[PDB]
């Protein structure tokens, strides 16, 4: 078979297989950025209430769906890769999980351009200076060229401190866990 | 739901328009092989119980014709068959030689002599 | 197309359509297919709806239009159904016109709780000497009739139904019993012949017949008992007395097993699902006896079960024995021998109805039960006496068919038998005596039987006059 | 309408109809086939796909072959021209005598007569056979189970029933052979030709044969009973007469249904039978009834797996039977024919309300005396014949005379008995057994009753052999 | 929080919360119902969906309906104000007497007592029943179990035990009726009202009743045993008292689970039972222990499917009990009542260091003689009781006398048979069996022991038989 080039992050499931096929197809020939832009475009194109209502009805024949999608793709001037992907999803009847593919490829493209999603959780918000030093130290955690994608949720359930996720790495300096640890130490 | 031909290799082939240089009518590519059962992609013009022939010299009988793939049962050890192999139609349902040329001969299930007394005469064949 | 109140059959096959749409369809709601059938929406799934079709799946096709009716599965109930035959959905099948009913009751409505009920205090007369004296059935009780192939169970049910006419022709509104006969997985020829038999006995004017014969899809056989039980619950809740006879409740179990297996559910013991016990208890817990704060109505139930080769410890027989308030074990050996009704009084019990039995029958049947029990343990002097008396009683309890007896005649006959008047009569002639004796008391001495019936007891003067009658008659026989 | 074969798993074929789907149970013909292949729809998988059970070998089918939607279920030629013609499940003749020419076609998937098209009164079918008509009368429009099935006279009895019913009441008959050995099928064809119930020359046949062979796929052996039912339903409805329908074998009907259910991919139920066993049997057995126009009396040959009467197959079929006949090897040894076990035979209508008090009393007396003789035979074997009383030797003599009189000579067995067949009416049988029980013939020899028609023939035989 | 129904299959409902997910066991309220429908959470499916089991009928649930999280598991009212009341799964009174006014609620899903809480005391509880007291002596504070198929005497025995034990009991008592007849619960309620054990017009009620009878869905039968357990636990832990917890029938707690397990998408185990049978049974049955904070003397009626003690449910329950009492249908067919099988019944306190040496020796002698009789039975049944040595005939006679003597007339059966209820103190039981064993009563007829109190009543019965 054709030795497909594997994506960086492995997505699994039906969306995973379709997205890995698309990523392998795009990586050779080199069209990942353009195909991602086209995928984002079709993200809205199909979302149109008329098109969505006409594509979620399984009683319109697959022939009509494929013809309508060919007309839409021609009317939008896509790469042959995206047009063939939409045709393939339509033939197999996998339109109801099309967004999961566009989502998957996004997750698959973000890692391609080097990104490590991050999460920070605190009892209360932060002052921008402290957020800046967090940015600096977390970028210290990463490697070379690996941009960071910070997210700062606020969880009052914890009683203070901080909780930080960098990919699968996890550091929990929250008051709640220290309280739990010390309390359990007492009871033993 | 899921299909066995939805593997990312077939979808990759079909996305970049590489499915037109492959003759998916009289040839197929093995998707899976295991415990003597091969699952082949293609062979769209293959009849039920027809005999196909693998690239490695083995034979097989195509029993399960499903929308996605063909379930072939291999006539020997599946050691020689690997995923991605090429399977060609033979065109004819399985048949065996017949006649008085077999009398006194030990043959296997397909009419091949196994007693080492020489070739099998065989003027006529029969399904 | 309105994808909220209407959907399209995604996939038919097995008798379980999958519909796409009906976004506002309630669980267990009834929907109507385009062709004309009806279905019940079991599985409200995220992407479709699993509708069980109450009919033949041949008529349904992928693409058809399913329209929700807007109401939970319910059936028409009322007085308008008496004298009519109806399929499992309340649509008449006897071709006598539209059913025309004003009230509709849910088939899945829940049984009354612990406070509405009250102990069983009234007797449900079956006109079968063996049943009425040895295993009495009260009103509100659930008395399983369990037997084999051809042993006389439908005969018990039909004799009960035919016997209720003495009360349904009178004026006392507190004794009238309205019968319902649910026929499940049963030859339609038999149902037609049974309906003719009832019409010939003037027993349809107060009888509903619900049919789910063997040619009717599995969902209809699974749903017929609940339609019948709602038709009976109407009378129960309206202060009247009803008597529903499911026949059989094992064919319903087979239908439900088919329904479950076709839905790919985990088969259990004998491939029956896990809900079979729930399936039958849900149904037999509705035969209650309301207290006077709720009307005072009652709904007796006489489920019928067909054991296999006499196996009473099977799975479904044991479930329904754990649900019901008694038993009437009909034995095939006895039936073939010659005893009919072939009730095996040894193994047949009525836990509840013992206290509902009539005093006049109570006193005589007490000594009858003791005598039969003693005879059962010895099968010289006292031994010979017990054998003789037991054989007399056993030949006394044999009965004809479709000829139920009023309680007073049963009292007279059993009294003659147990007080030893037939202890000299040859054991073979007892029946010949019996059928003769009744005529005598049924002709000249109506005053005595009427007084026994009205007073509800064998008074000492009634006892003396009955003694005189029996001895004088036995003198000239 | 035209669709394409998309899948072929064994005897199951999945077809795809881009235009419009055929309802369930229709028949589709595969175009491009050397011999007619018919597929019966059974599911609607969605995406315009349907799943069909094949009625013939699916080997040599290609994913894509065109399939033509007939538009109605399997339609067979029904009429008076099917009499004496063998034909398979889909109605094509297989006796190589040319097409079955008819002006009528009937779909094999029909519905049982409604609740109002039903006779409300029981009846009796007089077959002209003493034992059957006395100890186990055949209800009109009721299923009869027939046991034994091995060199005891099942085929000769079937042929005699055919002849009597076509001679007394004038109705015809259908013989649906479900899962029929081809050797025995040909043998039966020739036995019918010899005995005369089929006539290849003058077109005066009395049987329509419908063979679902034993090497047809499971989807064909499951439907031949329905083809036979259709052929018989024509005669019931259209011709307005009483028909006989011999189904041999019924266990093979249930077994083929089970195989089809498994192939379609359904969870088996009790002993590995289809989950739809009860309804699969009921949908057929409910079309064998007594409508207000005619009637169909069925005779199922029955096989009891493992000799277990509680196996789901016979446990489900026995729910439908309205009578029973038990051919016994132990009675063909005695030279009695038909070798019907007088005591093991059963009937539902043996009821004084149906068959009448006199018939009921005669039958009960005969059964009681036969049981008495059976009990006495132990005493004879042990204590010796001397030990009997004089009110027991008399019963032994009477029971032997009754056993002899229950035997009869068939019109279709004149090349086996040297006598001439008798079709004994009912009144003759009842009177003969009433007289024998009363003791009016205690002075005759036992052999004067062997293989004779009415009682008067026994008198004449006694005169002819004593003088 | 607020989620929306997405699936409604049987009694299993899927609810999607876009905001905060509820933990497991947490209860939810379906907003928009005529009555209160509580959904107990059971799984997290991902994508912010939770599967739940509905504690009431789910008919009328619409996809997209709104569900409101409650924040805590099913909390029921506990206290001394739940005595004389009737509750259901979710703590709602069902006696139509007004809301249960308590100031303390208990979640029904507490954890089992730790290991440092168990109590090792082992006393003997005298029930006044000969078979129970002699061979399988019940213990105070231990778990007891009555095994038996349908209609062998489980409920009659448990009502006799209620009567006896809970009349001579100064502590509280709790009857949880899970999956039994509703009219049985009504009869129990009215028997207690009459017997003074419940005061509708006072505060001297000593029995709390919980009821999830058979008419209720599978989600209510599963979680009603937990409600009874919680009501009993309060009276144990908090009030620090000695409780009686009768359950009937506990099989219906596991059965109900296997009804929802199928719908929860779990692979069935042995005979269609849920894969988690033993774990659920253990978590339920280890909360009924007698700890150091109090005592629970729980009697549980356990139903044996198809009379099969090899079934996973009773077989698993056996390991959670101190004393068993395998009621048998074979014995019940002989007329013996209670049908306790003396050889299957066991007990932990049948130890010479707890019951004594005369009690232990007598129990073992009775068991030995009964086992010898069981060994002989197979030969006795065929060859007859004549091919027996004299010692064997003596054993047979003694064993039959003992079998009959173990039968007793209960007071709760006064209505069934008209006899008079009998209690038999332990000393009288031991003495009577000593006498029978020694042979003191070999001149009496075996039917002189059938259903009598102490043995002197057997002697009086024999004397009356002589007349
Ligand atoms: N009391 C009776 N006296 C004489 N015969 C009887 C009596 N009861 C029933 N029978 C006979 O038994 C036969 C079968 O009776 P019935 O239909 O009541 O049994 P069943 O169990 O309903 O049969 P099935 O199981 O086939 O429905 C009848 O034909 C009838 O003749
Ligand atoms: N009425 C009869 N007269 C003489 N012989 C008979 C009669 N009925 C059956 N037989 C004998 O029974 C044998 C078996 O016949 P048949 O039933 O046709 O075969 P099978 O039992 O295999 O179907 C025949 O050889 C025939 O001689
Ligand atoms: N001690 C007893 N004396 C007489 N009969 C009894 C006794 N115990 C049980 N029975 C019989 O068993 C029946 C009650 O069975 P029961 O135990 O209530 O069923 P289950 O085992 O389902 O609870 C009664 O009808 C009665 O005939
Ligand atoms: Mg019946
Ligand atoms: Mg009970």
């Amino acid at each position: 078979f054709a030795k497909l080039v594997r994506p960086p992050v492995q997505i699994y499931g039906i969306e995973g297989r379709y997205a890995t096929a698309l990523y392998s197809a795009a990586s050779k020939q080199n069209k990942l950025e353009q195909v991602e832009k086209e995928l984002l475009r079709v993200g809205q194109i199909l979302k149109e209430p008329k098109m969505a209502a006409s594509l979620l009805n399984p009683y319109v024949k697959r022939s009509v769906k494929v013809k309508s999608l060919s007309d839409m793709t021609a009317k939008e001037k896509f790469s042959p890769l995206t047009s063939n992907l939409i045709n393939l999803l339509a033939e197999n009847g996998r339109l109801t999980n099309t967004p999961a593919v566009i989502s998957a490829f996004s997750t698959m493209m973000s890692v391609h351009r080097g990104e490590v999603p991050c999460t920070v959780t605190t009892a209360s918000a932060l002052d921008e200076a402290t957020l800046t030093e967090l940015k600096t130290v977390l970028k210290s955690f990463l490697s070379k060229g690996q941009v960071l994608k910070l997210e700062v949720k606020i969880d009052p359930s914890i009683m203070g401190g901080m909780i930080v996720r960098i990919g699968e790495k996890y550091v929990d300096m929250s008051a709640k866990t220290k309280i739990q640890k010390l309390s359990r130490a007492m009871r033993e | 739901k899921t299909g066995t031909a939805e593997v990312s290799s077939i979808l990759e082939e079909r996305i970049l328009g590489a499915d037109t240089s492959v003759d998916l009518e009289e040839t197929g590519r093995v998707l899976s092989i295991g415990d003597g059962i091969a699952r082949v992609h293609g062979l769209r013009n293959v009849q039920a119980e027809e005999m196909v022939e693998f690239s490695s010299g083995l034979k097989g009988m195509s029993l399960n014709l499903e929308p996605d793939n063909v379930g072939v049962v291999v006539f020997g050890n599946d050691k020689l068959i690997k995923e991605g192999d090429i399977v060609k139609r033979t065109g004819a349902i399985v048949d065996v030689p017949v006649g008085e040329e077999l009398l006194g001969r030990v043959v296997d299930a397909l009419g091949n002599a196994i007693d080492g007394k020489g070739p099998i005469g065989s003027k006529a064949r029969r399904r | 197309v309105d994808l909220e109140e209407t959907g399209r059959v995604l996939s038919i096959g097995d008798g379980i359509a999958r519909v796409h749409g009906l976004r506002n369809v309630q669980a267990e709601e009834m929907v109507e297919f385009s062709s004309g059938l009806k279905g019940m929406s079991l599985n409200l799934e995220p992407d479709n709806v699993g509708v069980v079709v109450f009919g033949n799946d041949k008529l349904i096709k992928e693409g058809d239009i399913v329209k929700r009716t807007g109401a939970i599965v319910d059936v028409p109930v009322g007085e308008e159904l008496l004298g009519r035959v109806v399929d499992a959905l309340g649509n008449a099948i006897d071709g006598k016109g539209p059913i025309g009913s004003k009230a509709r009751r849910r088939v899945g409505l829940k049984a009354p709780g612990i406070i509405p009920r009250i102990s069983v205090r009234e007797p449900m007369q079956t006109g079968i000497k063996a049943v009425d004296s040895l295993v009495p059935i009260g009103r509100g009780q659930r008395e399983l009739i369990i037997g084999d192939r051809q042993t006389g169970k439908t005969s018990i049910a039909i004799d009960t139904i035919i016997n209720q006419k003495r009360f349904n022709d009178g004026t006392d509104e507190k004794k009238k019993l309205y019968c319902i006969y649910v026929a499940i997985g049963q030859k339609r020829s038999t149902v037609a012949q049974l309906v003719k038999r009832l019409t010939d006995a003037d027993a349809m004017k107060y009888t509903i017949v619900v049919s789910a014969t063997a040619s009717d899809a599995a969902p209809l056989q699974y749903l017929a008992p609940y339609s019948g039980c709602s038709m009976g619950e109407y009378f129960r809740d309206n202060g009247k007395h009803a008597l529903i006879i499911y026949d059989d409740l094992s064919k319903q179990a087979v239908a439900y097993r088919q329904m479950s297996l076709l839905l790919r559910r985990p088969p259990g013991r004998e491939a029956y699902p896990g809900d079979v016990f729930y399936l039958h208890s849900r149904l037999l817990e509705r035969a209650a006896k309301m207290n006077d704060a709720f009307g005072g109505g009652s709904l007796t139930a006489l489920p019928v079960i067909e054991t296999q080769a006499g196996d009473v410890s099977a799975y479904i027989p044991t479930n329904v024995i754990s649900i019901t308030d008694g038993q009437i074990f009909l034995e095939t050996e006895l039936f073939y021998k010659g005893i009919r009704p072939a009730i095996n009084v040894g193994l047949s019990v009525s836990r509840v109805g013992s206290a509902a039995q009539t005093r006049a029958m109570k006193q005589v049947a007490g000594t009858m039960k003791l005598e039969l029990a003693q005879y059962r343990e010895v099968a010289d002097a006292a031994t010979q006496q017990l054998l003789s008396r037991g054989v007399r009683l056993t030949e006394l309890l044999k009965q004809g068919q479709y000829s139920p007896m009023a309680i007073e005649e049963q009292v007279a006959v059993i009294y003659a038998g147990v007080r030893g008047y037939l202890d000299k009569l040859e054991p073979s002639k007892i029946t010949k005596f019996e059928n003769a004796f009744l005529s005598h008391v049924i002709s000249q001495h109506q005053a005595l039987l009427g007084k026994i019936r009205t007073d509800g007891k064998i008074s000492e003067e009634s006892d003396a006059k009955l003694k005189e009658i029996v001895t004088n008659f036995l003198a000239g026989f | 309408t035209t669709g394409r074969i998309v899948a072929v798993i064994g005897a199951v074929v999945d077809v795809q109809f881009d235009e419009g789907l055929p309802p369930i149970l229709n028949a589709l013909e595969v175009q491009g086939r050397e011999t007619r292949l018919v597929l019966e729809v059974a599911q609607h998988l969605g995406e315009s796909t349907v799943r069909t059970i094949a009625m013939d070998g699916t080997e040599g089918l290609v994913r894509g072959q065109k399939v033509l939607d007939s538009g109605a279920p399997i339609r067979i030629p029904v009429g008076p021209e099917t009499l004496g013609r063998i034909m398979n499940v889909i109605g094509e003749p297989i006796d190589e005598r040319g097409p079955i020419k008819t002006k009528q076609f009937a779909a094999i998937h029909a519905e049982a007569p409604e609740f109002v098209e039903m006779s409300v009164e029981q009846e009796i079918l007089v077959t002209g056979i003493k034992v059957v008509d006395l100890l186990a009368p055949y209800a009109k429009g009721g299923k009869i189970g027939l046991f034994g099935g091995a060199g005891v006279g099942k085929t000769v009895l079937i042929m005699e029933l055919i002849n009597n019913v076509a001679k007394a009441h004038g109705g015809y008959s259908v013989f649906a052979g479900v899962g029929e050995r081809t050797r025995e099928g040909n043998d039966l064809y020739h036995e019918m030709i010899e005995s005369g119930v089929i006539n290849l020359k003058d077109a005066t046949s009395k049987v329509a044969l419908v063979y679902g062979q034993m090497n047809e796929p499971p989807g064909a052996r499951a439907r031949v009973a329905l083809t036979g039912l259709t052929v018989a339903e024509y005669f019931r409805d259209q011709e307005g007469q009483d028909v006989l329908l011999f189904i041999d074998n019924i266990f093979r009907f249930t077994q083929a249904g089970s195989e089809v259910s498994a192939l379609l991919g359904r969870i088996p139920s009790a002993v590995g039978y289809q989950p739809t066993l009860a309804t699969d049997m009921g949908t057929m057995q409910e079309r064998i009834t007594t409508t207000k126009k005619g009637s169909i009396t069925s005779v199922q040959a029955i096989y009891v797996p493992a000799d277990d009467l509680t196996d789901p197959a016979p446990a489900t079929t026995f729910a439908h039977l309205d009578a029973t006949t038990v051919l016994s090897r132990a009675i063909a040894e005695l030279g009695i024919y038909p070798a019907v076990d007088p005591l093991d035979s059963t009937s539902r209508i043996m009821d004084p309300n149906i068959v009448g008090s006199e018939h009921y009393d005669v039958a009960r007396g005969v059964q009681k005396i036969l049981q008495d003789y059976k009990s006495l035979q132990d005493i004879i074997a042990i204590l010796g014949m001397d030990e009997l009383s004089e009110e027991d030797k008399l019963t032994v003599s009477r029971a032997r005379k009754i056993q002899r009189f229950l035997s009869q000579p068939f019109q279709v067995a004149e090349v086996f008995t040297g006598h001439l067949g008798k079709l004994v009416p009912l009144k003759e049988t009842i009177k003969g057994f009433q007289q024998i029980l009363a003791g009016e013939y205690d002075h005759l020899p036992e052999q004067a009753f062997y293989m004779v028609g009415p009682i008067e023939e026994a008198v004449a035989k006694a005169d002819k052999l004593a003088e």
